[PDB]
């Protein structure tokens, strides 16, 4: 229609339907007018946004100690990067989407407006797929941006895609047309669900406390941002070597036996037998005799003797395999040198050593948990039990500067190797060192055979473990906190003095500890905290600072002069560091309200002066206007993080609210307003059915390609390969210039 | 407030054998080292060895392995120690010092009163 | 099988610094012997003092010290008090078993 409903502010441009010349004289005026508003929340939101900023950060004060008597005091604010301070921030870069759909009920006698819901919508696509796409094309060239945390991924885009989803099951599912008071409320109640999702995830989700921290510098004067990072000539027959060395787990040993010399083509026979040396037959080795057959033609054979594994410590031992009985089937041949092999077996069955990799350790109190290796040296046989402790030093740690842990550590059989993580809390010193230390006591073996049970002449308590080792059941030792069923126990409890021998040795594999038992750990500052404090103090009243800001090449004269009004007008907007931010956030939000209630009208009396829709005006214009505070957010997380958490976040988090808040509010305000009449609240929804089911369509396109950068070729959502580069960013746009311009479509009754 | 009460004194006959109690109280019995200890004169002092009432873990020195038996009663919280074959050199002093399995820290914190043992016909 | 030698008794005066040495037959003491002072009182009350060659039991004086000096241990006593005459007692951790010392009796006249 080419009628104008009188704005909120604006109003009526009179006469209506003047002529054809005059329409675009008008509607030149509302869209420059519009444009310039849209530039002038911008610069409102996001000195919005930095308010909130300082709101939820901590004030610290830095120690800057010099070589000189003269020490100078700074202070700086340091903000963490959570789920829970970015879907504030994601919630108040969406004040102008959030406010237009208030304003709009309200201001125009609580009726629905096209207007107001289709910005929202309208964001949800510009937000989905051109920030993005965006925000894939600002990573540098070579570097790449992954979701770290796809399970919060996951989640949270689904609740963004289902808000949208949603508002089309209450429109059309639900008592189609009509909005309920049940549904206004039940569409806001989800807006806390965010909230506390947020609180949840940094807490358990996230394990935000016990991360690697990184920091930078914030866009205001004295903040620190700080997120997550990567944490840092007759034949003769004799043996070929006459001395053979095996281990105890080999199995069998191969001796090979030579017959050389003389005549080839001939049979000889040669006797073989294994004979006790330290080492005994049935406890040690396998007694084997046998004979060997040399073929005509043949010259070496190969015999294997096999060696018994067991459990217990023992020497090198060894024992003699002989040769004799040489013999010729139908002189001619003897027996050669060296005719006796001497085998030697080496014991590998040391319970272990157990030693810190270095006496003195430095770490950065940035770096969440830390990761002490403690080894087992020269034998990894049984499970040993070894305690160990935190003791405090001049790091007075009971969550001041760490967490005291104490346990045990568990090696199992054939285990070389395990850590201690010891959780160091993060302050943010300029300059620290601290130090505490972590201590290892006694090891014990606590699960063996049974006759290493005899051999330790162990006393306790052992329940049978179904587990074998070496073919024997093996036992583990009940300790006292543990209470078992008291029938499943076993006790297993004049010497020859030879036994008496083989019990002294098998104590000498008994777990012991090693060169280094005690840890000294240093804690120092963040060398990126230092560098990033550093970079501030090299380039860093309040109201008067605002003024000279506001009024100050030639690219920087155009935008300058365009926005001195705006600059000059939010410089009375008070100091964001009068109290703590919110001085400054109750006028900027006021500010946010004022030129969206301008902004509601110039769209509103721009569409119906040529004839456009309010569905169209606002998907095309409002919605793209109002997104230039979100889009500036993705870009810096973006390029200036690690991850691409934070940047696809604020989308995800922006489309979220976006729903919740901004038609969540104002449905639920025009449902009850229109019940206390005993009257039903109307909203048409064949306008935005179409869009919200194209936008989820089009969503999970989004989604999937972004799931598909995941692979090794790409290697992240963002950034990537140049040429991978340009085709993600190039579909992202291309479907949001198919959904804009099917949308308009059927606003207009084309399919 | 850890206190390790020891048994009185004793008289025991060569080639008996005798068993030595140290009933420890005021801290957590199980989780703790107990060192056992013997005093003569003019030969100062000899460790004999240490058990663990935990598991029942136990060390000893080459001399006292077959000596000397380590045992525990953790339902008590006493531990134990018992000698056999006795002889003249037997007749000493025995201490149990708590150790809380640590070396960086004190292997012998309280002590016992000690409980004389006389070997003698 | 090492024998760790100790001086026979040390004579000071109250308020003095007294020094007690810990020797062993192997070779130098090292932060691997775990170096403990024990002291005994008359009538066979027996303290542990330093554990670890440095650690100090808590309710301790903290006039006691644990170090290493040269190649042996050392305990040092400032401003020894008539209280500290007694006969300390040092052990040192070999590979399996703890050795002790002869015994130094420390008397404080007064
Ligand atoms: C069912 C819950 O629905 C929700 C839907 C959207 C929501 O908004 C956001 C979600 C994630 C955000 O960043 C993710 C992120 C950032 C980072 F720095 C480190 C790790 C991370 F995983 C930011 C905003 C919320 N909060 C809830
Ligand atoms: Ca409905
Ligand atoms: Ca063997
Ligand atoms: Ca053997
Ligand atoms: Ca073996
Ligand atoms: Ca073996
Ligand atoms: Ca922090
Ligand atoms: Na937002
Ligand atoms: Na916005
Ligand atoms: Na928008």
């Amino acid at each position: 229609s080419y009628y104008c409903k009188k704005g909120v502010i604006l109003p009526i441009w009179e006469p209506q339907d003047p002529s054809f010349g005059d329409k675009i004289a008008r509607a030149t005026v509302y869209f420059v007018a519009m444009v310039y508003m849209f530039l002038g929340v911008s610069i409102i939101a996001d000195r919005f946004m930095s308010s909130i900023e300082v709101i939820t950060s901590q004030e610290k004060e830095i120690t800057i100690k010099k070589p000189n008597g003269e020490t100078t005091k700074t202070t700086v604010r340091i903000w963490n990067e959570t789920v829970s301070n970015l879907t504030l921030m994601a919630l108040g870069s969406s004040a102008p989407e959030i406010l237009l759909s208030v304003i709009e009920v309200c201001g125009h006698n609580f009726t629905a407006g096209d207007l107001g819901p289709s910005t929202i919508v309208g964001s949800a696509a510009f937000n989905m797929f051109i920030i993005i796409a965006l925000c894939v094309y600002v990573v540098p060239d070579g570097e790449t941006r992954k979701i770290k945390h796809l399970r919060v991924f996951f989640v949270t885009a689904a609740w963004s895609i289902f808000a949208y989803t949603w508002l089309y099951i209450i429109l059309s599912v639900i008592s189609p047309g009509v909005v309920e008071v049940w549904e206004g409320l039940l569409t806001f109640f989800f807006f806390p669900i965010c909230v506390v999702f947020a609180w949840v995830a940094d807490r358990r989700l996230l394990f935000y406390k016990y991360v690697y921290k990184r920091y930078r510098a914030g866009k205001q004067r004295g903040m620190i941002i700080e997120h997550e990072g990567d944490r840092p000539p007759v034949s003769k027959i004799f043996f070929e070597q006459g001395t053979y060395q095996c281990l105890e787990n080999c199995g069998t040993v191969a001796l090979t036996i030579i017959r050389r010399g003389g005549d080839l083509t001939n049979t000889v026979f040669v006797d073989f037998r294994t004979e006790d040396g330290t080492a005994n037959a049935g406890s040690d080795y396998e007694f084997t005799e046998g004979t060997v057959v040399f073929k005509p033609g043949d010259t070496q054979k190969e015999i294997r003797v096999g060696i018994i594994d067991d459990d217990i410590f023992e020497e090198d031992e060894n024992f003699l395999v002989h040769l004799s009985n040489v013999k010729v089937s139908s002189t001619l041949a003897c027996l050669g040198s060296p005719s006796t092999a001497t085998v030697t077996i080496f014991d590998d069955d040391h319970a272990g050593i157990f030693t810190f990799e270095e006496p003195v350790t430095h770490v950065s109190e940035s770096i969440g948990i830390m990761e002490v290796k403690v080894l087992r040296t020269s034998g990894a046989r049984g499970n040993v039990i070894v305690p160990y402790k935190t003791i405090e030093g001049t790091a007075r740690g009971g969550g001041e500067d760490f967490e005291d842990t104490c346990g045990e550590l568990e090696f199992q059989n054939d285990e070389i190797v395990k850590t201690i993580s010891v959780k160091v809390i993060d302050d943010e010193e300029y300059e620290k060192n601290k130090t505490f230390f972590l201590e290892i006591g006694e090891p014990r073996l606590v699960e063996m055979s049974e006759k290493k049970a005899l051999l330790l002449n162990e006393l306790g308590g052992f329940t049978i473990t179904g587990k074998y080792l070496f073919g024997q059941p093996v036992f583990r030792k009940v300790h006292a906190r543990e209470h078992p069923i008291l029938s499943t126990v076993i006790t297993i409890a004049p010497l020859t003095s030879k036994e008496e021998e083989e019990r002294r040795i098998a104590e000498m594999g008994r777990p012991i500890l090693g060169e280094h038992t005690k840890l000294e750990v240093i804690i120092e500052e963040s060398y990126e905290f230092k560098s990033t404090v550093d970079k501030l103090i090299k380039k860093t009243n309040s109201w008067r600072e605002q003024f000279i800001e506001a009024i100050t090449s030639c690219f920087d004269y155009v935008m300058h002069f365009l926005t001195v009004f705006w600059k000059v007008l939010f410089a009375f907007v008070p100091p964001t560091e009068y109290w703590n931010g919110w001085a400054c956030f109750i006028v900027s939000i006021l500010m946010i309200g004022l030129l969206t209630a301008f902004i509601g009208d110039l769209a509103s009396h721009f569409g119906c002066t040529i004839g456009l829709k309010d569905s169209v005006t606002a998907v095309v214009f409002v919605a793209l206007g109002t997104s230039v505070p979100d889009t500036f957010a993705s870009k810096v997380a973006a390029t200036q993080d690690q991850y691409a958490d934070a940047s696809i976040g604020n989308v995800t988090g922006s489309n979220a609210v976006n729903v919740f808040l901004g038609i969540g509010v104002a449905w639920s305000i025009a449902a009850i307003y229109h019940a206390a009449n005993g009257e039903q609240f109307k909203v048409s929804p064949g306008t935005l059915a179409f869009s919200v089911t194209l936008f989820t369509i089009f969503a999970f396109i989004n989604v999937g390609v972004l799931l598909y950068r995941r692979r090794p070729e790409i290697g992240g959502e963002l950034g990537g390969p140049r040429t991978a580069k340009l085709l993600t960013s190039c579909l992202f746009v291309l479907l949001w210039l198919l959904y804009i311009f099917f949308s308009s479509l059927e606003a207009y009754c084309h399919i | 407030q850890v206190q390790l009460q020891q048994s009185g004194a004793e008289l025991a006959r060569p080639g008996a054998s005798v068993k030595l109690s140290c009933k420890a109280t005021g801290y957590s019995f199980t989780s703790y080292w107990m060192q056992w200890v013997k005093q003569r004169p003019g030969q100062g002092m000899e460790w004999i060895g240490a058990i663990y009432p935990g598991d029942v873990t136990s060390r000893y020195t080459q001399k006292f392995k077959g000596k000397a038996t380590l045992t525990a009663d953790k339902s008590s919280s006493t531990a134990f120690m018992q000698l056999r074959s006795l002889a003249s050199e037997d007749s000493a002093v025995y201490y149990c010092a708590r150790w809380s399995g640590y070396y960086g820290s004190s292997s012998f914190d309280y002590w016992g009163q000690g409980t004389t043992l006389t070997v003698s016909s | 099988q090492a024998v760790v030698t100790q001086e026979s008794a040390l004579t000071t005066s109250p308020g003095e610094t007294v020094t007690l040495t810990c020797r062993s037959s192997t070779g130098a003491v090292t932060t691997s012997n775990y170096a403990n002072w024990v002291q005994e009182k008359p009538d066979h009350l027996f303290t542990g003092l330093i554990g670890g060659t440095n650690n100090r039991v808590p309710g301790v004086p903290a006039r006691f010290s644990g170090s290493l000096i040269g190649d042996k241990a050392a305990l040092t006593i400032t401003g020894a008090q008539t209280e500290d005459e007694a006969i300390y007692f040092c052990a040192l951790w070999y590979s399996n078993h703890w050795v002790f010392g002869g015994g130094t009796k420390l008397t404080v006249l007064g």
